[PDB]
C-alpha cells in the first residue's frame, strides 16, 4: 500500500505571495497505461472538498490560472500564485493510480494579513436561563488578526480560572480574520453572589488591554 | 443539475451497525462510479471505498472487513453499510461522483454535504436556546445553543433572510458530555427598534426546531 | 536500578484538566532528561514533550498551547499537566529516560509501564466477574461491564503464568467494556489443584478474586 | 516541521527470512554538529517500547546482530536478518536532530508460520450470571495460524447474527499463533426458550468445520 506525504502541515502565506505545497508518494504513481493519476483538492471552512487539479497538472473547469500542478514519478507540487483571501483552507493530494487510492495528510493554508483589533462585546445570562438554575456569561471578540488573543474573566475584580471555555472560528474567507467567544459558566447561586462581571482582552492590535463589563 | 445528498442516523451505539444512503440526481449511477470519503473530527480526509458503474466495489484496507457498499441504479441511491462500529468511526461521511477517464476517474467533481455520525452509547438530546441581548453604530446580538448531543445543530437568522455579519461558532464539548455553541450577528443600531431578529436552531438527531426572538 | 512509574487519574471529563506524575528511581533527574510520549488506542506513538536536566522544556506543536511539564528533582518526580481535554486525548501516557549524547540524547533507554487516560463524561464502573467452567482443559473468567480501561488479570496471584490468554477488551453498545481471560491446564489437576483468577480494576478501586470450578 | 514516513504499514515475513523497513524524512536530519540522530524502537504486544538502534546504525546494548540500521540524510533502513518469533511487534523510527522530534507512523511485523488449527472450546453461562438476567455464551479458538477464522453460532440449528462479538489476541511471541473468543450475549428469557447451543468453526488447518456444543 502507498503512502502519500504532504508537507508542510501548516502554511502561513502573505496576501499576494506565492504558495508552494509538496506531495510525495512512497512509490511511483505512474500507471502501466502511462498516465499519473494525481489530484489536488481544496476543502474550505464549512464546505465539502473541491477538485482543483487532475492528472498532475490539469486545471478543473472554473479553477483560476493562479493554481498550477507539476511533478513526476514520486514528487509532486501545487503552486498558488498571488494568494487571495478566498484560497484559504486545507489542500489534499490524492493518488488514484494504485489500489487502494489514498489522500495525503493535508496542508493548511493560513493567510497573513495586516493586524486588526477585535471589537469586544459582553453578554449577561438571559433571565430564562437563570430561572433554569445556571448562568452563562459570554464575551465576543469580533474580526481580528492575528489569531493570538488573551481573554481574562474577572468577577467583582477577582481573576477567574478553570470555569470557562473558548471557541474560535475558522479564518474568514473574505477578510482573513478570526472571531472568538469565551463563555463563563456558573450556578445561579454563584452568579447572584457577585456584582461586576468583566472580560479583559489583550491583543496585538489594541494599545492597552480592553475591558468590557456589566453590573448584575 | 448534478446533486448528491447523504441520509444517516446521526447517532450509532458501539458494536452496532451504520447505514448511510446517498441519493443522487442529475446523472445515472449506471454511467458513473461513486466514492465514499470520511473525515474524523479535526482530522484529514480518508478514502473509504467506491462502487463502480457496473456494480463492482473496492474498499479501504483498514475498514474492509466491516464495510460493504451497494446500490440501486433504478432509485439513484447508493448505500454504505458498516458493522462493529468503534469510537474511531465517528466522522462526517461524504459521497462523491466520479468524473473523467476510462476505467480510472480523473477526479471527484461533485460531493454531497456530508452526514455526521457520532459513535456513542449516550442518548440524544435537543438544545436549550437562550438569547444574547444587544460599537459606535453597530450592534452585536446572538443565541446561546446549549446542552445538546450529538453534533450538528444548524442555526439561521430570519429564516435565512439575514446572511451578512453572521458568525456561528464551532461547538465545544462540556464536562457533562453535552455540546454548546453560540451564533452571533452584527446589525445596524438604527434597526433594533424596527427590525425583529429571530434565530432558527435545528437539531435533527432529536427532531427539535426552536425559534428564539432576540429582543433588546 | 533504573525505574520509572506513571501515576494518573484514569478518567478525566471533557474540558477538564489532566495531571500525571512520573516517579523515578535509580538515577538523578538533575543529570537526565525525561520525555513524555503517548499512544491513542490502536494508534502510533506520539512524542508529547521533554523536560531537560536543567529544567527547560519543549513541547509537541499540536498540544503545546495546553501542555506544561515540570519536575521536583529532590523528590524524583516529573509532572505533566494538560488542560481543556478532548476525546482525542484518550491514550496511554509514558515517561521515558534520556540516554547517551551531550545536548541531544541518543535515545530513550528505560520506559515506564504507561498509564491509561480516558477522556469521557461517563462515570467509573467496576466489573462483574463470572467463571468460565472447564488431557488438556480450558477454564477462564468473564470480566464484564466496566468503564474505563484497563483491568488487570492474573491467575493464582500470578503463580500461574503459562498457557494464559487475556483477550483484548471490546466496547459494548452499553458503553461498558468486557473481556475474558482463559488458561489451559492439565485435566488431572482439576481435582487436586485450585484455580482463582485475580481481577483488578484500579479506576473503581475494585478487586475480585473468583474461583473457577468444574 | 519534519514528517517521518515509514513504509510498509504492515510487513508479513516468514520465520528466518529478512525484513527491510524504510524510514524517510521530509528534510535532512543531519545535525549541524554532524551527527544524525535517528533511532529505532520496537514495541512488542503489551510491552513498552524498547530501543534497538541509535544514531542510524548503532545497536543498543543487548540488541542481537540480526538487527541493523543504515542510511543517510533523508533515507534510512532497518534490516532484520533471520526473523525470529520474538521479533514480532511494531517498529518505529524517531528523528531527534530537529525540534520538535517525531516518531514515524510505525511498521507492524507479522510473522508467517505453518498452519495450525484451533483447539475449540465452548462455555455455557455461569449460574451466577443467569441469576442476574443476562446469558453470555463463550466460544474459544486457541492457538491457531493464519488469523482468518470463521465462527458461527447456531441455536436449535438456527444460524445467529448481530447478537455476538469477537475478540482476537495479538500474535504470540513464542509460537506466532493467535487465539480468538466469540461471545454470544442473550437475555435470560431468550436463553431459556432454546435448548441446543453451538459454535461452529471454519479454519484452513481443519479438514471440515468443527462444532462444539452443549444442551441447556
Ligand atoms: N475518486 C477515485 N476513486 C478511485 C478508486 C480507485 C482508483 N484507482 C484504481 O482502482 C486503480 C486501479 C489500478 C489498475 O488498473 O489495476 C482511483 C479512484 N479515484
Ligand atoms: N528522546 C528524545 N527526546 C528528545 C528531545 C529533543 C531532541 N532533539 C532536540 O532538541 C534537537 C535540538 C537541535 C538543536 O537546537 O541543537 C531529541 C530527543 N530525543
Amino acid at each position: 500500500e502507498l503512502v502519500m506525504t504532504q508537507t508542510p502541515l501548516s502554511l502561513p502565506v502573505s496576501l499576494g505571495d506565492q504558495a508552494s505545497i509538496s506531495c510525495r508518494s512512497s512509490q511511483s504513481i505512474v500507471h502501466s497505461n502511462g498516465n499519473t493519476y494525481l489530484a489536488w483538492y481544496l476543502q474550505k471552512p464549512g464546505q465539502s472538498p473541491k477538485l482543483l487539479i487532475y492528472k498532475v497538472s490539469n486545471r478543473f473547469s472554473g479553477v483560476p490560472d493562479r493554481f498550477s500542478g507539476s511533478g513526476s514519478g514520486t514528487d509532486f507540487t501545487l503552486k498558488i500564485n498571488r494568494v487571495e483571501a478566498e484560497d484559504l483552507g486545507v489542500y489534499y493530494c490524492f493518488q488514484g493510480s494504485h489500489l487502494p487510492p489514498t489522500f495525503g495528510g493535508g496542508t493548511k493554508l493560513e493567510i497573513k494579513r495586516t493586524v486588526a483589533a477585535p471589537s469586544v462585546f459582553i453578554f449577561p445570562p438571559s433571565d430564562e436561563q437563570l430561572k433554569s438554575g445556571t448562568a452563562s456569561v459570554v464575551c465576543l471578540l469580533n474580526n481580528f488578526y492575528p489569531r493570538e488573543a488573551k481573554v481574562q474573566w474577572k468577577v467583582d475584580n477577582a481573576l477567574q480560572s478553570g470555569n470557562s471555555q473558548e471557541s474560535v472560528t475558522e479564518q474568514d474567507s473574505k477578510d482573513s480574520t478570526y472571531s472568538l467567544s469565551s463563555t463563563l459558566t456558573l450556578s445561579k447561586a454563584d452568579y447572584e453572589k457577585h456584582k461586576v462581571y468583566a472580560c479583559e482582552v489583550t491583543h496585538q492590535g489594541l494599545s492597552s488591554p480592553v475591558t468590557k463589563s456589566f453590573n448584575r | 443539475d448534478v446533486q448528491l445528498l447523504e441520509s444517516g442516523p446521526g447517532l450509532v451505539a458501539p458494536s452496532q451497525s451504520l447505514s448511510i444512503t446517498c441519493t443522487v440526481s442529475g446523472f445515472s449511477l449506471t454511467n458513473y462510479g461513486v466514492d465514499w470519503v470520511r473525515q474524523p473530527p479535526g482530522k484529514g480526509l480518508e478514502w473509504v471505498g467506491v462502487i463502480w458503474s457496473g456494480g463492482s466495489t473496492n474498499y479501504n484496507s483498514a475498514l474492509m472487513s466491516r464495510l460493504s457498499i451497494s446500490k440501486d441504479n433504478s432509485k439513484s441511491q447508493v448505500f454504505l453499510k458498516m458493522n462493529s462500529l468503534q469510537t474511531d468511526d465517528t466522522a462526517v461521511y461524504y459521497c462523491a461522483k466520479h468524473w473523467g477517464g476510462y476505467y480510472i476517474p480523473y477526479g471527484m467533481d461533485h460531493w454531497g454535504q456530508g452526514t455526521t455520525v457520532t459513535v456513542s452509547s449516550a442518548s440524544t438530546k435537543g438544545p436549550s436556546v437562550f438569547p444574547l441581548a444587544p460599537s459606535g453604530g453597530t450592534a452585536a446580538l446572538g443565541c446561546l445553543v446549549k446542552d445538546y448531543f450529538p453534533e450538528p445543530v444548524t442555526v439561521s437568522w430570519n429564516s435565512g433572510a439575514l446572511t451578512s455579519g453572521v458568525h456561528t461558532f464551532p461547538a465545544v464539548l462540556q464536562s457533562s458530555g453535552l455540546y454548546s455553541l453560540s451564533s452571533v450577528v452584527t446589525v445596524p443600531s438604527s434597526s433594533l427598534g424596527t427590525q425583529t431578529y429571530i434565530c432558527n436552531v435545528n437539531h435533527k438527531p432529536s427532531n427539535t426546531k426552536v425559534d428564539k426572538k432576540v429582543e433588546p
